[PDB]
């Protein structure tokens, strides 16, 4: 996506299901987004 | 290519009491890899050292480097004047290096697929 | 390291055609190229044959399972 | 997955692949030699701010001053797609929020090739001036001078089935300008 | 304040930089047909530069 | 960058041990004494009145007024010498008896041209190891502080530490070979040194020859040296 690109897919939204199949920036996004909780999942065993 | 200066503590003659310290120096010359090898154990030569072999027997993969030198060192005297020596060192096996597998160094690079399955190699 | 004897799902005995079937189908893909170098044939389009036919002709059933395991079987011959 | 092993065992890509280091004496002695370039020393940082000259850095170290730093990593990068002048796997970045320009060669650099998409916004820039040239100047008619944009790629379905049938290889796409590679400095 | 040197270098590179927005939007110096958009800081300020020159906002 | 204002220098290598030097001094140490040009080494320019401009020199004129414990009596020293001179004063760890070697004139020239080569190969390498380079690392290490200067402006962001516009793989050949020298530097030279040592200690130098020069090069490189060095490279690989 350009800079300072306006569109709203190049900020993470996704217009296509799962059962559709995404795209490249759509599936790095999710993979962003999927990323983020295993993280934070990570963290739960430690700071507790 | 070391060059540095030790002090000298020989003090038996009075040729030694004329003397202050060593200019060490010295440098490497020639520098070459072999491939990995073996002895057999029968008083003769290094024979080459395949893969499979030295995963059986707990071996080391690892071809002798070989290196060369040239050693010439300064004497520095009280007054002021110096004396030069020069060495000559031949190609010398220095230690053996890890040999990675498939590489150029490696025995399984002369040999295809036929013969990397042959000797007990994978060969895909 | 072979095509199984019978079928891992049902036990058919499809082992009993597998031979021929392997020599048979190689053949039927060299009717379907056209005479290509071994390279040259591309893996994913060798597998686009439809096999259902001669399978049909070796006498196995419809079985989703036969076929399956006859048909995807990783031959270790042809491998080392 | 689990513990604390997450996002520290990363994974190459299919296609990526790391660089070897080029050779940083013949792209210096290129750069050095090249008229369009300002010697460091031929140079004073006065003259840099008031020119706003750009610096030209290689693998690292300032080598001199451009002036139109865009103009020169460009020149630079069509040079690298002949590969005769300039490696295929030098990293040519310009970055334009400080005016400078970086040539990298080294070892480590994570590449990828990527197919090159070319277009003809010169041919749309000279329709557009001839169609307003004819705007200001009276022509009732002179938007059909204007000429549709064209945006593409040179990889056609021939050389895809050249590549499933071995012709073909990376080597010698890149070779005839079709993909090149870029690392993350130069994406 | 900004646009006037903690961006200036990024503003007159613009109109080359590639990876920038580009607005359908023709230009009244060169009369071209688009213009390269630029939203800078946290008030967003949008700024329509040309290849020509050409800035919005008196630049 | 420190909340006085002070900018400090630490350059971080073998021969020295992270000692901190304020930003002036490492410029006039190498030919560059003048205010204004060196305010040009890091502005670039003296005649911008711009925002940037003006809090650039308002940063820089407040760091060079800090009294630093170490630097104080070379703090508006106005030649180079004897600024090379303190630092060797500071740095030399084998010169712990001050006082005497200043009594003679051969000392202090080669303490001045082993402290002047050092740093001309110690800062900034990639720029050259001749003095002809020095000039220009003064130019480099002024660009260095520029861009700091410009984050602490809060005008860009700081450098991204996951981005890979700036991380290398290196891998197998290249950690092999910084492995195979950073042991060699311990079970090598050193014997040498050593078995250097315990010959002259023993042995007539001046009757010593070729022959048993030879015998302690061989004597130096014996099996303990090879046994250590690949021990420990071996080690170091697969201790992580
Ligand atoms: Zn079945
Ligand atoms: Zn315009």
């Amino acid at each position: 996506y350009p800079r300072f690109a306006l569109e709203a897919q190049a900020y993470g939204f996704i217009c296509n299901s799962y059962i559709a199949g995404l795209t490249s920036p759509e599936f790095i996004f999710g993979e962003m987004n999927g990323r983020f909780d295993l993280i934070n999942k990570a963290l739960s065993t430690s700071s507790t | 290519n070391v060059d540095i200066t030790y002090k000298d503590q020989r003090d038996h003659t009075e040729i030694d009491k004329l003397r202050e310290s060593v200019q060490i120096q010295f440098n490497f010359t020639d520098v070459n890899i072999e491939r990995p090898q073996h002895r057999n154990y029968s008083q003769g030569n290094k024979i080459n050292l395949l893969p499979n072999k030295a995963r059986l027997c707990g071996l080391s993969y690892s071809g002798p480097v070989n290196l060369a030198a040239e050693v010439i060192l300064t004497a520095h005297y009280s007054n002021g004047r110096q004396e030069v020596k020069r060495a000559s060192i031949p190609p010398f096996q220095v230690s053996t290096f890890p040999i990675m597998r498939g590489s150029n160094r490696c025995h399984t690079h002369h040999l295809s697929k036929t013969a990397k399955k042959e000797i007990g190699e994978d060969p895909n | 390291m072979l095509i199984p004897v019978v079928c891992f799902t049902c036990g058919f005995p499809i082992g009993t055609y597998a031979a021929i079937f392997d020599k048979a189908r190689t053949e039927y893909i060299k009717t379907k190229m056209g005479g290509t170098l071994p390279q040259n044939i591309p893996l994913d389009a060798s597998l686009q044959i439809e096999l259902k036919d001669l399978i049909t002709a070796l006498g196995i059933p419809m079985r989703v399972c036969c076929r399956t395991h006859l048909i995807t079987t990783l031959d270790y011959r042809k491998y080392y | 997955d689990t513990g604390e092993k997450v996002g520290m065992s990363k994974q190459l890509a299919i296609t990526a692949n790391v660089c070897t280091a080029g050779e940083v004496l013949s792209l210096k002695q290129r750069l050095l030699s090249d008229p369009a370039i300002q010697q460091l020393a031929d140079v004073s940082n006065k003259d840099i701010v008031r020119k706003g000259l750009a610096r030209v850095f290689i693998n690292g170290e300032w080598i001199g001053c451009c002036t139109n730093a865009f103009e020169l990593a460009q020149r630079y990068r069509m040079l690298r797609r002949e590969g005769k002048v300039v490696h295929p796997h030098t990293t040519i970045y310009w970055d334009s929020m400080v005016d400078e320009v970086e040539f990298w060669l080294d070892v480590g650099r994570l590449t990828r090739p990527l197919l090159i998409v070319d277009n003809n916004i010169e041919k749309y820039n000279q329709a557009c001036y001839k169609a307003a040239e004819a705007r200001k100047k009276g022509d009732k008619d002179w938007e059909k001078h204007k000429i549709p944009f064209i945006q593409n790629t040179r990889f056609t379905p021939q050389m895809a089935k050249d590549i499933l049938a071995g012709t073909l290889t990376l080597e010698d796409l890149v070779a005839q300008g079709i993909c090149e590679f870029i690392t993350p400095e130069e994406a | 304040g900004e646009m006037e040197d903690k961006y200036k270098i990024f503003i007159k590179n613009a109109p080359f930089d590639p990876t920038n927005c580009q607005i359908k939007k023709d230009c009244p110096n060169c009369h071209l047909d688009y213009l390269t958009q630029i939203c800078i800081g946290s008030q967003k300020i949008i700024i329509l530069v040309c290849r020509c020159g050409y800035m919005s906002n008196r630049g | 960058y420190m909340t006085t204002g002070a900018i400090t220098i630490e350059i971080n290598s073998t021969k020295f041990s992270k000692l901190r030097i304020p930003w002036y001094l490492i410029f006039r140490m190498f030919g560059m004494t003048g205010d204004d040009s060196i305010i040009e080494q890091v502005v670039f320019d003296l005649e911008s009145n711009s925002l940037v401009n003006t809090f650039m020199i308002e940063i820089l004129e407040k760091s060079i007024h800090v009294l630093d414990p170490i630097f104080q009596p070379v703090q508006h020293e106005l030649n180079r010498e004897k600024i090379i001179q303190f630092l060797s004063e500071k740095v030399s760890k084998f010169v712990s008896n001050p006082s005497a070697y200043k009594s003679d004139e051969n000392a202090v020239q080669y303490l001045n041209e082993r402290q002047l080569t050092i740093l001309d190969k110690i800062l900034l390498p990639h720029m050259g190891q001749t003095a002809d380079t020095r000039v220009r690392k003064l130019r480099f290490l002024g660009l260095l502080i520029h861009k700091i200067l410009l984050v602490i402006m809060n005008v860009f962001p700081p450098t991204d530490r996951d981005s890979y516009r700036t991380k290398r793989v290196h891998g197998s050949g290249v950690s092999l070979a910084k492995a195979f020298k950073a042991i060699f530097n311990t079970s090598v030279i050193a014997p040498i040194i050593n078995g250097f040592k315990e010959l002259l200690k023993q042995t007539a130098f001046e009757e010593l020859t070729q022959r048993n020069i030879i015998e302690a090069f061989s004597a130096a490189l014996s099996k303990n040296t090879a046994s250590d060095l690949n021990r420990s490279m071996e080690q170091s690989i697969i201790s992580g």
